[PDB]
């Protein structure tokens, strides 16, 4: 009654950490949506071969002041913009680019000091299910990477400060929460014995079957 | 007692109680060329006292073999069921166990963590690629990690029975028959570009015999595609 | 098959139709009409041939025997008319001298 | 008006009144591979002011062409009907006549009375062999007697209309369609060893045109095997 795949795969799990500054070398965040970065969620999803689900992206944006020597700093409420890029969408090369105005990318505006912004994404795969394990080459004629089918693409996420708050520097952080909804699974497979190495593939280092003991009769 | 099964022109000899294990409770059906429904008997592989294992990719296993090879060539995409028969003929003074299992979408790890393996090293055409006991060296080679206690996929070999499997114990059993449905996210996929299922045969309990017996046991594998359709 | 009961193995009985010559390798014999004969189970195999062609036998697997059993066996082959069989124009036999 | 006829994947454009002439009052039937029923359009041959004639052997004409060529290769014996279409597109200022005729078992004479001709000289594969006006020299050559007023068989060319024929007069007609039944003493015969029918096209009244017209008329021949079965 509790071990259903729903109650087993419907937990809000942080999947990203990054920072962007109102003024500075880094002024915007970018992260291609993937459930492979977080090992805790990756290992839970690698129980099944084919999985299909919806998302509920919920961000947590916090701002902290920086150690600067400018005086007479008067802060104004900060506004953050989070542009979701659909697969094949234009990606902002810079912070003040024109792509931040395309009516296709559904950006959500947020003003500091409110309930954290949340949006949902449907099943975007052209195929009929996201495939965790692919056993082929993405390119039709081959000469393409192994096990890298583009059917699982889920788009990219971009975030920036719409308005600089004060003359003094401000650095903000954003934590992206992943919540699969209406989950379905197919073809159960064995749990990953060895520890993960690269989020890109299934490469691993050989590991023993289990912890050893003194004698078989003990 | 023995019995004969005929598909097209080829014929196979099997017992009366064959103990078939259907894939996932589903028998292969058309999506909603009959001349491709025959018993494509592959080669025999000698099982010895030290043999680690073997593994075949069903689509590739039949890439050079006659009508199936010609069809999957011009035709684009398609789907295909399977009926793998593993027959292992050994005496009464021999002993040993085999795990016959069909693993769907078996992605295999590479010895060098940095890169993926090469196509030739991964796919064995018209022959059977085999595992290894000791770990594969990690250099600058696009080789496949062929450790048998990990099976290559990266998971403990013990719990490889989640997949449709069957055990051949040379004490009681002699053969295994596994029916496999077409499992793929996409309705139809290019057979050459992607392989859907991998047949794995692993000797858990080693072969053993007294001196003066046959030095090897010739396992024999027979594939018969069921309900193959193309676009 | 006239061999010891312990003896086990497999054979590939392939029949090539008239126009084609005899196969050279085992694969080529498999890709035509064939019967995989398992001596361990069945001890006698029957082949009914329509409609000249060729008949070829191949070792699918070597003979496996437990200790104290001979590995050199033998096979015998019987021939017989089957189903419809007609003969026309009586002539003299060529075996007289 | 024009009309379209589809067999398999190929398509042909013909008039509304095509005036088909059935072979001998019989339409091709099975003896009592559908994928071989298409319009195998051969090459065009330029008809000029001096062109004597042309002749094709239907079985040979389709020996290299795809499925029909592959089928007649492994398969032993068999039978096949035919539907030869001869289309000759010419202007209104051109004039001339053609005799389109399918001759069964057309045995051809050799230039040297002493011996029979060679296979290459007799059969034109994927091309059309053509007659000649003047008599062929009688030396020590296995050549075929290609005189047009004898047609090669040895008979006066005039009475070659006993066979299923049809006349194309560029004054009124433009094309001919001849259906040919399988005619052979034997129920089924090896297509490669023996050719059953020969298609002959002979220009009785020569082509003629005023200066400033197309120098040639491109005859076009299309074969479509009907009711082909093999053993």
């Amino acid at each position: 009654s509790e071990s259903t795949i729903e109650n087993f795969l419907c937990r809000s799990a942080c999947v990203y950490f990054t920072e962007y500054e109102n003024s500075g070398a880094k002024r915007y965040a970018e992260w291609v949506l993937t459930p492979r970065q977080a090992a805790q969620l990756r290992r839970k999803l690698e129980f099944f071969t084919y999985v299909r689900f919806d998302l509920e992206l919920t961000f947590v944006i916090t701002s902290t002041q920086q150690p600067s020597t400018t005086q007479n700093q008067d802060a104004q409420i900060l506004t953050h913009q989070i542009m979701y890029v659909p697969p094949g969408g234009p990606v902002p090369d810079k912070v003040d680019s024109y792509v931040w105005q395309t009516s296709t990318n559904p950006s959500v505006f947020w003003t500091e000091g409110n309930a954290p912004p949340r949006m949902s994404i449907p099943f975007l795969s052209i195929g009929n299910a996201y495939s965790n394990f692919y056993d082929g080459w993405s390119e039709f004629s081959r000469n393409g990477v192994y096990g890298i089918n583009t059917l699982n693409n889920m788009g990219t996420l971009y975030a920036r400060h719409v308005n600089a708050g004060s003359t003094g520097p401000i650095k903000s952080t954003i934590r992206i929460y992943f919540k699969p909804k209406h989950v379905k699974a197919w073809i159960p497979r064995p749990p990953r014995l060895c520890q993960y190495e690269k989020a890109k593939n299934v490469n691993f280092q050989p590991s023993g079957v289990t912890t050893t003991r003194q004698s078989i009769t003990t | 007692r023995a019995r004969s099964i005929t598909l097209g022109n080829s014929t196979i000899t099997t017992q009366e109680c064959a103990n078939v294990v259907v894939g996932y409770g589903v028998w292969p059906d058309y999506l909603k060329d009959v001349a491709t429904c025959r018993f494509y008997t592959l080669d025999s592989v000698q099982w010895q006292k030290t043999s680690p294992g073997w593994w075949w990719k069903l689509p590739d296993a039949l890439s050079n073999l006659g009508l199936f090879g010609q069809n999957m060539q011009y035709h684009y995409l398609g789907r295909t069921g399977y009926t793998v028969h593993v027959q292992c003929n050994a005496s009464k003074f021999h002993q040993g166990c085999l795990l016959v299992v069909c693993v769907p979408e078996a992605e295999m790890g590479c010895a060098t963590l940095d890169n993926t393996p090469s196509s030739a090293e991964l796919l064995g055409g018209d022959s059977a690629k085999e595992f290894a006991d000791k770990p594969v060296a990690s250099g600058s080679n696009k080789l496949v990690q062929r450790v048998v206690y990990n099976a290559g996929m990266g998971v403990g070999v013990g719990n490889l029975t989640i997949f449709p499997h069957q055990w051949i114990n040379l004490r009681t059993n002699n053969s295994a028959t596994i029916v496999m449905p077409y499992t793929n996210s996409v309705p139809m996929d290019n057979m050459f570009r992607h392989n859907n299922v991998t047949l794995m045969v692993i000797p858990f309990v080693p072969l053993d015999y007294c001196p003066g017996s046959t030095t090897y046991v010739p396992i024999t594998v027979t594939i018969a595609p069921m309900c193959a359709e193309y676009n | 098959f006239c061999g010891s009961a312990m003896a086990t193995g497999k054979f590939l009985l392939a029949y090539s139709p008239p126009g084609a010559g005899a196969p050279t390798k085992r694969v080529d014999a498999m890709l035509g009409t064939h019967v995989v004969w398992d001596v361990g189970l069945q001890s006698s195999c029957v082949l009914c041939i329509p409609w000249g062609g060729f008949i070829t036998c191949w070792y699918q697997t070597n003979i496996v025997v437990p200790a104290d059993a001979q590995s050199s066996c033998y096979i015998m082959c019987f021939v017989s008319a089957c189903n419809d069989f007609s003969v026309r124009l009586l002539k003299d036999t060529p075996f007289i001298s």
